[PDB]
């Protein structure tokens, strides 16, 4: 029913939430921009990242694959080669 | 698995339609009989006890 | 559905309540499917291969 | 016929076979009106109550 | 006018004594039911049509939907219990067909070989109630089996019982009804919610003139019925499944129907199936 | 080890012959070997054949019973005789042993 | 309490103390389990992506099953006790135990008809 | 899905992947999203402790009565989504994700239609078998030195080469056909 | 009946005579025909049986098969133009002979009035078998089978050619219409309690009994498409053929002399059904369910009550019709798998479908849906048995609960479920496959809207 | 296309033949565990766990889906048992 | 249908007393069924039955002329007794159809007399056992190799007891 995503609207949600995050500055965000080596957060954060997004476009990302979303972007290509937009 | 039924719904269609008409209007014009008394010394023939004109057409001539 | 309305509204406190025993027995449907479901179609299957089939 | 007379070998089968089949009609004909159920004299102009 | 009506349509076979004839019963249960099936029948395709869109198959779905009302409608109207055996596989089979609509998924699949599984333990039941009255009593058309009120009729309602028990997901094999919501949304309300569950209601109420001579019996589906209204109903509570709980719900509901039948009230738990 | 031949593929013969029906390799065969088939198989033995069976008339004589009962029930009841009566080789004919 | 695990419902992955298990040896294991598995997962992977293949991927671990269960049976069988005893109570016991079901029931029945006392009403077929 | 397996887990993975499970079995058990909000913040802060144990003896000895903290405090019902395997639209949609090595076998006149769509299948089906060579002479040449192997394949090392092993990857039954 | 067999011998002048590339419609075609004239025999107006001639009659029984021998010649012969294709065209035309043998034999012996004859013939359908089975099977074990397919049917073979011989001498002639007229009282000795078992043995072999079926498992798994089809169509029903026409006489002893074989069979039939449950090849689970349907109908012709009987000869039809349906999609499998396995293929509906609305309709027949002679045919077996004993349905009903379960996991494994990867790519349905099916199926949906005319000789 | 000693063979006695088996099913040979010597005909064939298709991880992409089965991995005696459909070991809560 | 061989009570039907000013649904809808559903089909079928009495044919019913029963045959010779098992598989097919007849007649009786078939309908099942203790007695315990041997010997292992009882 629901109309499809997109490749830059499956990056600004992402950056959405993230942006809400209070310990994520919201104006150092930047897709390019690493969680845990270039933002500060730790381990434990990635996981809350992660399952935010799983709760923004609600599906769940394997955690073999969910422990390397690191960067603020695998995230955004990761959603969407999952969800299949090639925009 | 289509070419299959435009040939089986055919070949079917094909001879079945004709006799369709043919039960229909042999049913309708001619039809079944209705039962009599044998008439005192008829003896009748081995198609004359069945029904269905159909069912005798084949009954004299081949049984 | 007023006995209901006030456990509904309970939950609601910031005061964790977790299951009591008979929960399970009553959120996996009384156990009978995660009992009855996992022997019945072992020990019929178990028997035609190793039993009755193999033997 | 070009090679089609292979078609015959089959037909001919069911001729020969009801030829046949009358053959032994013709041999088993005692009781052909001395069967009690049906024993009945000869209607007129025919002599064969079953041929 | 309050009349009923006995349609012998067409013969099947002599069979020597027990003559086979294609009856559809036109009495209160019948038509009342007719109605109320086709109103929901009409209801869900028209829901169909919107929940099923973008699905690629769409019209055989709906084929089927309509397969399920025409055993379902031949299960109800049925003289002969032959014709009704006609029914009751036949709603299993399509059952079996709709509730697995996504083959590919194997709960689906899991989900289906379970009802064909309790169906056909509940068959085992209508087959030893068939041979019981082609036997002793001789004939399937209800016609003349319920002039078999005076005799022990145990062995055989005996057999009806079981035959509900599976079909209405009473407490003994109730799971599948449960298990069957892994159905398309629209399959489970017409069949999962009102028509193929009432089937095992709606055999018994055909079968109540003899049923009211065995008290034994009577007091079986009232305990039975009894016990899988609340069983069924604990474990509703605690469930998150927005489509299993309405589904525990119709067990429950028709829990009392059965406990109705249990009482000895076939007219009302009737009417119960209508509402339901 | 012996000399023996290298696997034979099985044929795509759906790459040549599109239409392949399933008979033969070369394709008139193959229409003529289905045209043919349906024909004698479907359109005139499960038609032609169905057709003079459903005209087989009173098979087994169970058309021919359904009137006999009739008017012997006709007879039987309206001259008071039991309709099926309980012997059927009669007493009379028996000879019992002493 | 604690949960224990049965033939069924076995003991989880966590809460299984061999999981928690870090010795040498287990991971030089279960790093040369997977290379078994990588090994064989790089055999399929290049034989299955195969352009130019028309012929069947074998499977040979599912060939190698089904010939130790319906054709590496017999041959490997010494007939022992706890096999033929069990090896006939299986064949012989039932079918000795349903033959005093239906004989006691087809003879009780044949009595009844003998005495009289069977109703065998409205039965007009069999 | 995507990535290998790795051979063992670490000791992280294993914490990080409860606070995964755990913080998931939380949201079943408090299912408001503000009671929720609380009570889990307060989760972290269990694993937040005990964050910098060095003992790993210690450590594992956490980890082991987590575990069995948490099997026994867990929900029977939890929140799994739709389209997660143990869901309820897991591999629903599978009845329609046709392999793709079936159009091959099309007749020609069903693909007399949709014309362009095999002109552009038939590039990408030159794309596969022109590379095939240079694809696995590199996962050869690069194979490992006699050492362990894993799941993991090479990217491409080289222009126009393509991945290694990318006709089923690429080229895969659209998740919602 | 010489037109149902004359113009069949001649099919063998034509297979042999025409030319290489015209062979197989020429055959095909006229054997459709030859079923045709078949059909006239099924004109039955009186009750009294239709005595061609001295050796040659069709009665209510032998007339629903003869009906089918013929039908089947013309299948068997579309069902094995794959394989057999790849033939030097004089093997061909030998495999297209020695399916024309065996109706021709085949219809003798279901239209045979000398119970002897029936024994000459019987087991002279054996070579014709023995060399489809054993000449073209795939498999490196069919040697063995054949052997298997020998010694059982012939060990049991040579009692009855005793037992015949003996009855000739006790009564002076083995034609069955006197046979029938004349008093023929066994009496109850052991000697008799031996009669008895050497005429029923070896029709009970042929007939898949609990004790000696590892026969029928091992030749349907090698044997041919067309081999298999004739061992579960018509091969095995010439057991229970025999068993009616043999038990006019011997009519006291199987009134006690029958438990043993009874127990044997209702116990079987779970069993054998049971199996099926977890076999990994899908000819051995059909070959199976065709031991266990089998095993209900010498369960029929033993408790001898005229519903037995014609449920019995209602099952034997259907169940003839309906195993060769799945043999012959099992086959279909098998080509483009290339393998027997159950497990691989799975999914084929996504990729075939159609054959999977066949596939169902097959597996449908083969538990008891009701609006099917398949059904008609077991309630009344089930019925009989209840009499015999009511604690029967208890075995006949653990059966109809195993047959309901694998009958539905053969759909379930083999045409749903996701699609395997990567086999073999499967071609799609040649039509040749599909009528195959459809030649089977639409005579089980015709017959089903008049079972009078496979209802047997009590009804 | 399969050898003979590509299939299965007799119980392994001596240790070189157990492990020489072990290859056979491509295991290691301190995992094959063939199954108890009391001759009901399981022969070599490996004692794999007992354990169902169901807890096979989820999300892996095995190469037969459906199995969750990998390609050559040894296939457990019943897996016509513990199939995704018909039976379930798997753990529980309770 | 011959009204006495498949009888057919009088009707009796209460007459239309409306107390009602609305207007019956019914009423209107037959008006309409007669006249868009009836007239329409009355004129094809009639026009059938002239296209039927034009040619009007007539088909007899076989009499069948009564033969020596095996009573009277004598024994090994084929030809009578040929004669006479068919005698009588004919008559255990006529006597199967009057068997049919009560069959029928009963059902028909308690679809007719509902909520009375307690007791309206009890002419019919009194004969229901009239006619099937007789059936009983002469066609039951015989396996399906039925012969008029059979119902003889059925019969007189009886035929002792009605003397062996007596005397
Ligand atoms: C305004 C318009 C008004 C129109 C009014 C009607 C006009 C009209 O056409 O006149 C009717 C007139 C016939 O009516 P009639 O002559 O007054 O009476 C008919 C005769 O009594 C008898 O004539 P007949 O018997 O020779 O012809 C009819 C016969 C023709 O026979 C055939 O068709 C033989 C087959 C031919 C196949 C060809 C391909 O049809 C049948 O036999 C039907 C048999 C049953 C078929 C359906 C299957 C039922 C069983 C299904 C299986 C499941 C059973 C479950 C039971 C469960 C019980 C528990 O003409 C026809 O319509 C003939 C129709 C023939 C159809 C053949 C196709
Ligand atoms: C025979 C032994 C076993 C042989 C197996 C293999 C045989 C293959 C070769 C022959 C195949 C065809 C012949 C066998 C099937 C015959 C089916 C048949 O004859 O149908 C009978 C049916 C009328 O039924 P009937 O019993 O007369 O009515 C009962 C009244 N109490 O007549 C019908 O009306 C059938 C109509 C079916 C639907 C046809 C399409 C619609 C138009 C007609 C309605
Ligand atoms: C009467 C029924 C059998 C009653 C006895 C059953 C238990 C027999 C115990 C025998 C113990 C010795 C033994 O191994 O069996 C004897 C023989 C094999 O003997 P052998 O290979 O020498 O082994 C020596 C072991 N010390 O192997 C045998 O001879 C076994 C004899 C019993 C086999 C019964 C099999 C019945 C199968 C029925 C299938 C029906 C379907
Ligand atoms: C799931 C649901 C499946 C339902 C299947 C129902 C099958 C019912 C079969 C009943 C067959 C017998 C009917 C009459 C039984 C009866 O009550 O009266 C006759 C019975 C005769 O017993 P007899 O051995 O002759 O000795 C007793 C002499 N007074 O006298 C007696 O009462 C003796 C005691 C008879 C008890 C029969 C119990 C049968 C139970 C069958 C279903 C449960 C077992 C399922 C299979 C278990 C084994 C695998
Ligand atoms: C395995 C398949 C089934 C095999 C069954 C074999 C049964 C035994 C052979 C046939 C038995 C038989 O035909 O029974 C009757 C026969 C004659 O008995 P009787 O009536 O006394 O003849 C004398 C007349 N003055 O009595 C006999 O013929 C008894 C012969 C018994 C020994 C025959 C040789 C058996 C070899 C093994
Ligand atoms: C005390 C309690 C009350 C009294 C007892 C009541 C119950 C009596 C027995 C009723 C039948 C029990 C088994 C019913 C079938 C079944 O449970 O299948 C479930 C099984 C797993 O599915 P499930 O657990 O529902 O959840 C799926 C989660 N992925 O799905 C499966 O795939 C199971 C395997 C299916 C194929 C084989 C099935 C077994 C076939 C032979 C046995 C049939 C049942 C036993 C015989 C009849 C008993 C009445
Ligand atoms: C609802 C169910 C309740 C179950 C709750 C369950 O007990 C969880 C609880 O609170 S009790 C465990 C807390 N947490 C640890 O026991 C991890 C300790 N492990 C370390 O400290 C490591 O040395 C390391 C440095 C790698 C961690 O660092 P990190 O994981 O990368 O950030
Ligand atoms: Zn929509």
């Amino acid at each position: 029913d629901a109309p499809p995503l997109t490749l830059d609207g499956i990056k600004d949600r992402v950056l959405y939430v993230l942006k809400l995050y209070d310990k994520i500055d919201p104006e150092k965000l930047s897709v390019n921009s690493h969680f845990m080596k270039d933002l500060g957060l730790d381990s434990l954060d990635q996981v809350e990242i992660i399952m935010a997004m799983e709760d923004e476009f609600g599906f769940e990302i394997p955690d073999i694959d969910a422990e390397k979303l690191m960067c603020p972007q695998e995230i955004v290509d990761y959603i969407a080669d999952k969800k299949d937009v090639y925009e | 698995d289509a070419r299959f039924l435009r040939l089986m719904k055919f070949y079917l269609m094909l001879t079945g339609i004709p006799v369709i008409i043919g039960i229909t209007l042999v049913n309708i014009f001619i039809g079944e009989a209705e039962l009599a008394e044998i008439p005192e010394g008829y003896i009748p023939e081995h198609w004359e006890y069945y029904k269905h004109p159909i069912s005798r057409w084949i009954a004299r001539n081949f049984y | 559905f007023l006995i209901a309305l006030e456990l509904n509204n309970l939950t609601m406190k910031l005061s964790m309540n977790k299951a009591n025993p008979y929960s399970s027995f009553s959120t996996l449907l009384g156990f009978f499917p995660s009992i009855i479901h996992r022997i019945t179609p072992m020990k019929s299957l178990n028997l035609s291969l190793k039993t009755s089939l193999t033997l | 016929l070009r090679e089609h007379w292979v078609h015959i070998l089959v037909p001919a089968g069911f001729v020969f076979g009801c030829y046949l089949d009358r053959k032994d009609d013709e041999k088993l004909t005692a009781f052909r009106n001395k069967s009690m159920l049906f024993q009945r004299e000869l209607r007129p102009n025919e002599e064969v109550t079953w041929k | 006018n309050n009349m009923e009506y006995m349609i012998t349509t067409w013969h099947w076979v002599t069979m020597n004594s027990m003559e086979l004839k294609m009856s559809f019963k036109t009495d209160f249960f019948s038509i009342l039911f007719t109605s109320v099936a086709l109103f929901v029948t009409w209801s869900i395709m028209q829901f169909s049509s919107w929940y099923m869109h973008s699905d690629p198959n769409i019209n055989r779905f709906i084929k089927y939907l309509t397969l399920f009302l025409i055993t379902m409608l031949i299960l109800t109207s049925a003289n002969n219990m032959f014709q009704l055996f006609i029914g009751w596989e036949g709603v299993g089979i399509m059952s079996f067909l709709l509730i697995g609509w996504w083959y590919g998924r194997t709960d689906a699949n899991t989900a289906a070989l379970q009802a064909i599984l309790y169906n056909r333990i509940g068959d085992i039941g209508f087959i030893l109630a068939m041979v019981w009255f082609s036997l002793n009593m001789n004939s399937w058309e209800l016609q003349q089996i319920m002039f078999s009120n005076n005799n022990d009729n145990l062995i055989p309602l005996m057999g009806l019982l079981i035959a509900a028990t599976g079909k209405s997901a009473q407490f003994g094999l109730h799971p599948w009804l449960p298990s069957a919501m892994e159905g398309p949304t629209p399959v489970s309300a017409l069949l999962h919610s009102s028509t193929m569950v009432v089937a095992g209601i709606f055999l018994l109420v055909r079968f109540h003139p003899l049923t009211t001579n065995n008290n034994f019996i009577l007091t079986t589906m009232l305990c039975l019925g009894a016990l899988t209204t609340l069983f069924t109903a604990i474990c509703a509570l605690t469930q998150n499944d927005i489509k299993k709980i309405i589904a525990f719900s119709t067990s429950s509901q028709l829990g009392l129907m059965m406990v109705t039948l249990g009482m000895n009230q076939p007219h009302l738990a009737f009417l119960h199936i209508c509402t339901h | 080890q012996w000399q023996e031949d290298p696997e034979p593929e099985d044929e795509n013969v759906y790459a040549k012959n599109p239409d392949f029906h399933g008979y033969d390799s070369d394709p008139v065969v193959d229409v003529w070997n289905m045209r043919a088939v349906f024909f004698f198989g479907f359109s005139i033995v499960l038609v032609f054949g169905t057709t003079f069976v459903a005209y087989v008339p009173d098979y087994r004589m169970q058309e021919w019973a359904r009137r006999e009962a009739e008017r012997l029930v006709k007879y039987r009841e309206v001259n008071g005789l039991p309709i099926m009566e309980s012997n059927y080789f009669d007493p009379s004919k028996i000879q019992l042993p002493e | 309490s604690k949960y224990k695990p049965a033939p069924l419902a076995t003991l989880p992955s966590t809460l299984d103390p061999a999981e928690y298990d870090v010795s040498p040896e287990t991971r030089r294991a279960q790093v040369e389990r997977l290379s078994i598995r990588a090994r064989l997962k790089r055999e399929y992977l290049l034989q299955y992506n195969d352009p130019k293949r028309v012929s069947h991927i074998e499977d040979p671990a599912l060939i190698r099953w089904t010939y130790a269960r319906s054709a590496n049976i017999y041959p490997n069988f010494r007939p022992t006790p706890k096999n033929s005893l069990l090896g006939a109570v299986a064949g012989f016991g039932p079918l000795i135990f349903w033959y005093y079901v239906f004989k006691t029931d087809r003879d009780r029945k044949e009595r009844l008809i003998q005495e009289g006392k069977l109703d065998r009403k409205f039965n007009i077929s069999y | 899905a995507f990535c290998a397996p790795p051979a063992y887990l670490t000791h992280q993975q294993k914490v990080l992947r409860l606070y995964k499970r755990a913080l998931r079995h939380l949201e079943s058990w408090c299912i408001h999203r503000d009671k929720y909000r609380y009570f889990a913040c307060l989760m972290r802060a269990r694993f937040e402790e005990h964050k910098n144990e060095k003992d790993m003896m210690r450590a594992t000895q956490l980890l082991r009565e987590a575990e069995e903290e948490f099997w026994q405090n867990q929900h029977p019902q939890p929140y799994i989504f739709p389209d997660s395997p143990g869901g309820t639209s897991f591999e629903r949609y599978e009845c329609y994700k046709v392999p793709e090595w079936c159009l091959d076998y099309w007749h020609p006149s069903e693909k007399a239609m949709y014309p362009d769509y095999f002109s552009k299948r038939e590039q990408w089906k030159k794309l596969r078998m022109e590379s095939w060579d240079r694809e696995v002479k590199q996962l050869q040449e690069e194979t490992s030195p006699d050492g362990i192997m894993t799941e993991a394949l090479p990217p491409a090392r080289r222009e126009g080469d393509l991945p290694p092993l990318w006709w089923h990857i690429v080229t895969r039954p659209r998740e919602r056909p | 009946m010489l037109k149902i067999i004359l113009p069949s011998l001649m099919l063998l002048p034509l297979t042999w005579l025409s030319s290489p590339k015209k062979t197989w419609t020429n055959v095909t075609s006229y054997s459709f025909l030859i079923s045709l004239t078949s059909l006239t025999l099924l004109w039955q107006t009186d009750e009294n049986y239709k005595n061609f001639s001295n050796m040659f009659s069709s009665d209510p029984l032998s007339t629903p098969l003869i009906i089918l021998t013929a039908w089947l010649l013309p299948l068997m012969l579309m069902a094995s133009q794959n394989h057999l294709k790849k033939d030097n065209n004089v093997l061909q035309k030998l495999y297209i002979s020695m399916l024309i043998s065996l109706q021709i034999l085949l219809i003798m012996t279901f239209s045979a009035t000398e119970l002897i004859m029936f024994y000459i013939l019987f087991e002279a359908t054996l070579i014709p078998t023995l060399i489809i089975i054993t000449r073209w099977g795939n498999q490196t074990e069919r040697l063995n089978a054949g052997i298997y397919f020998l010694f059982y049917t012939l060990i049991g073979s040579i009692p009855l050619l005793i037992a015949l011989i003996l009855i000739q001498n006790h009564v002076g002639t083995l034609n069955l219409m006197i046979l029938s007229f004349t008093t023929h009282t066994l009496d109850a000795s052991w000697s008799n309690n031996l009669l008895w078992l050497a005429c029923m043995m070896a029709f009970l072999i042929k007939m898949p009994l609990y004790g000696v079926h590892l026969w029928l498992p091992k030749a349907h798994v090698e044997a041919p498409i067309a081999g298999s089809m004739i061992l579960a169509a018509i091969l095995l029903k010439l057991g229970s053929y025999g068993m009616i026409r043999i038990s006019i006489i011997l009519d006291p002893l199987t009134k006690y002399m029958a438990y043993p074989f009874i127990l044997l069979s209702l116990w079987g039939m779970i069993m054998t059904s049971s199996i099926c449950l977890r076999q990994t090849d899908l000819k051995s689970l059909i070959a199976y369910s065709s031991v266990s349907h089998m095993a209900l109908v010498i369960a029929s012709i033993m408790i001898q009550t005229p519903w037995s009987f014609m449920g019995a000869t209602m099952l034997m039809i259907a169940h003839g019709l309906t195993s060769s349906l799945l043999f012959c999609l099992a086959n279909s499998n098998y080509e483009r798998i290339h393998s027997r396995t159950m497990i691989m293929a799975r999914g084929l509906q996504m990729v075939f479908p159609l054959m999977a609305t066949w596939w169902l309709m097959a597996s449908l027949a083969n538990l008891a849906l009701p609006p099917s002679i398949n059904l008609m045919g077991e309630l009344f077996i089930t019925m009989s048995l209840f009499s015999w004993s009511n604690f029967t349905i208890i075995l006949m009903g653990i059966n109809i609960i195993i047959t309901g379960m694998y009958s539905m996991y053969m759909i379930i494994t083999t045409q749903r479920g996701k699609l395997t990867n990567h086999m073999i790519n499967l071609q799609p349905s040649h039509t040749r496959e599909l009528t195959l099916m459809a030649l089977h199926m639409i005579p089980l949906i015709l017959l089903t809207t008049s079972p009078k005319l496979i209802t047997g000789l009590t009804m | 296309h399969m050898t003979k000693d590509m299939l299965p063979g007799s119980y392994p006695r001596t240790p070189e033949e157990r492990a020489a088996a072990a290859k056979k099913y491509n295991m290691r040979v301190e995992d094959y565990e063939p199954y108890p010597d009391d001759g009901m005909g399981y022969g070599d064939y490996p004692m794999l766990p007992n354990r169902s298709q169901h807890e096979r991880d989820p999300w892996y992409q095995w190469d037969h889906s459906e199995l969750r089965m990998n390609w050559g991995e040894p296939i457990h005696w019943d897996l016509d048992m513990y199939i995704r459909n018909r039976v379930d070991t798997s753990p529980t809560p309770v | 249908w011959d009204k006495d061989v498949y009888p057919e009570p009088p009707s009796r039907t209460p007459a239309p007393s409306p107390q009602t000013s609305l207007p019956n649904p019914i009423t209107y809808l037959t008006k309409a069924y007669d006249l868009v559903v009836d007239w329409p089909v009355t004129l094809v079928r009639e026009f059938i039955e002239r296209q039927h009495a034009k040619n009007r044919t007539y088909y007899y019913h076989r009499q069948y002329r009564r033969v020596p029963d095996i009573t009277e045959c004598k024994e090994g010779d084929v030809l009578c007794i040929y004669e006479a098992e068919m005698q009588w598989r004919r008559d255990f097919k006529v006597d199967q159809e009057i068997m049919n007849i009560i069959q029928e007649r009963l059902k028909a009786c308690q679809q007719r007399e509902g909520e009375n078939y307690q007791q309206n309908c009890a002419k019919e099942l009194e004969q229901f056992t009239k006619v099937t203790k007789a059936y009983q007695d002469r066609y039951l315990d015989l396996g399906a190799y039925y012969s008029a041997r059979k119902c003889l010997a059925k019969q007189k292992q009886r035929m002792l007891e009605e003397r062996k009882a007596a005397r």
